[PDB]
């Protein structure tokens, strides 16, 4: 449902 | 939030969202008080009824949002968790009492147009701007009715009488509470409701012109529904407690 | 509480006004 955040906030 | 309206853009710039990692789902409001300090619902993130009990690496607070869905490049900042503090006399339990919690951010955030910390509210400033009928208001991206909102949404409510709140519910409704919302013979709509909660009730004094985070979405039966009300942790109430937690593990 | 709180860069920074913080100021009588 949500847009990818970027992997380094991850 | 149920009829509302799209926020404008750095409307509530305050205004965080509660993200968790896996799966990527938003789980609550909350709110900038410091550029390392988020308020939020203590039940957004401790409820063991639901077997709800989050650690700092579970989440996520993404601050200067508008869109709910959109990955917000060069407008949002997405910070980890470095502590979670809940207040020690929170009630889950029972009724939601003290429902409050603070999360301190691994790294300060830069403030912006879009970032910006709201004011926590001295005793004169509360004592003169809770009254019944007074209004404040409440944004969020939860949902519209009792689906989703593309952008935070925003509605301006009435702060109601303690007596008013007490006789709308068979829950027992403590001093650290307040109730908020329209009457059904008001006519005017309004409400919280899920995917809202841990998000601010704010008023903005006469007097000085700032913005006070007055609540904190906490509870509610329904979203909405005539003859119910919105309840909304007082927050001037646990001022000392909020103090004392940054006090101590603030720097 | 910081010394700059709740005055927001896009409004009461700039002197705009919101949509709707009128119906709240109307309310405080
Ligand atoms: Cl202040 C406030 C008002 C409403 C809610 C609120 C109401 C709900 C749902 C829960 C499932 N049953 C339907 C209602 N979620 N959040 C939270 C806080």
């Amino acid at each position: 449902d949500f847009e990818e955040i970027p992997e380094e906030y991850l | 939030i149920v009829e509302g309206s799209d926020a404008e853009i750095g409307m509530s710039p305050w205004q965080v969202m509660l993200f968790r990692k896996s799966p990527q789902e938003l789980l609550c409001g909350a709110s900038l008080i410091s550029d390392r300090w988020v308020l939020t619902a203590a039940h957004c993130l401790l409820y063991p009824p639901w077997d709800k009990n989050f650690t700092e690496n579970d989440l996520l607070v993404r601050i200067g949002k508008h869109s709910r869905t959109r990955y917000e490049r060069n407008i949002e900042k997405i910070s980890m968790l470095e502590k979670i503090y809940i207040h020690p006399r929170y009630n889950w339990r029972e009724n939601l009492d003290r429902d409050i919690a603070l999360m301190k951010l691994k790294k300060p955030v830069a403030f912006s147009d879009y970032i910006h910390p709201v004011c926590l509210p001295d005793r004169e400033t509360a004592a003169s701007l809770l009254q019944a009928g007074y209004k404040g208001r409440v944004t969020g991206w939860g949902n519209l009715k009792e689906g989703q909102p593309s952008v935070l949404q925003v509605v301006n409510l009435p702060i109601v009488e303690r007596p008013v709140c007490k006789d709308s519910t068979r829950i027992r409704i403590t001093d650290n509470m307040f109730c908020a919302g329209y009457k059904p013979d008001e006519g005017k709509r309004g409400d919280a409701c899920e995917g809202d909660s841990g998000g601010p009730f704010v008023m903005k004094s006469p007097f000085n012109n700032r913005w006070y985070q007055m609540g904190i979405v906490s509870w509610g039966e329904g979203c909405d529904r005539d003859g119910k009300y919105g309840f909304y942790t007082h927050v001037f109430r646990l001022k000392k407690w909020i103090q004392k937690v940054i006090d101590q593990f603030g720097e | 509480g910081e010394a700059d709180c709740g005055l927001r860069p896009l409004f009461e920074k700039k002197s705009l006004e919101d949509k709707t913080e009128r119906e709240l100021l109307e309310s405080y009588i």
